[PDB]
């Protein structure tokens, strides 16, 4: 039996930590729903 | 069912284990179809069920219809609002690269964190929710890229 919690609001913060890199991939998405790379 | 972000738990395996999150909106739950197969959700002593779902674009609704209908510009940063289990909501701003498709591109997010922080909502600079992520592949450096997925407002 699965349940919910507040965690908090949806809002942008101002000077939040930023990471991450942008690939650009080319992929496909199967009947499932699941993704894999071409 | 106050407007936020929320965890979705389960009581069924071990201690209280986090499988989740998702977007309260205008009375209706937003997540990915993975984190709950479709299955009915408590909200303290109430009860949401399902209403709308969609195993290949991997999200689900409670209570109503997706409501969730911004869109990633192509251009501006954007901020992952993860949801962790066991730890606080955290802000992280990245630039999305692209998932290339043969029905069109979409966003992508390149940030990896645990499985339960599935359904955790990506915005843009005016807050709206563009997507949730938590749907994506394993790259061949190992990395993790979750799509920026995005339901249909009727
Ligand atoms: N939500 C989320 C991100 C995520 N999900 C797992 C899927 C397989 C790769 C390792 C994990 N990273």
């Amino acid at each position: 039996d699965m349940y919910i919690e507040r965690a908090g609001d949806i809002t942008w913060e101002k000077d939040a930590e930023v990471t991450g890199n942008s690939p650009r991939l080319d992929v496909a998405l199967d009947e499932s729903g699941d993704f894999s790379l071409v | 069912t106050t407007d936020g972000v929320y965890r979705v738990m389960t009581r069924r395996l071990l201690g209280s284990t986090q499988v989740g999150v998702g977007v309260m909106q205008e009375g209706v739950f937003h997540t990915m179809w993975h984190v709950t197969k479709g299955a009915a959700l408590r909200s303290g002593e109430g009860r949401l069920d399902p209403y709308w779902g969609d195993v290949k674009q991997d999200l689900v609704s409670y209570c109503g219809p997706w409501k969730l209908d911004a869109a990633w510009d192509g251009l501006s940063e954007v901020q992952l609002l993860a949801v962790p289990p066991g730890e606080r909501a955290k802000n992280i701003q990245t630039l999305p690269g692209i998932f290339k498709t043969k029905d069109g591109d979409i966003g992508a997010v390149a940030l990896d964190y645990p499985a339960g922080t599935s359904g955790s909502p990506i915005l843009d600079k005016c807050g709206r929710v563009i997507g949730l992520y938590g749907n994506g592949v394993v790259i061949k450096n190992g990395s993790y890229v979750s799509a920026i997925t995005q339901g249909k407002r009727e």
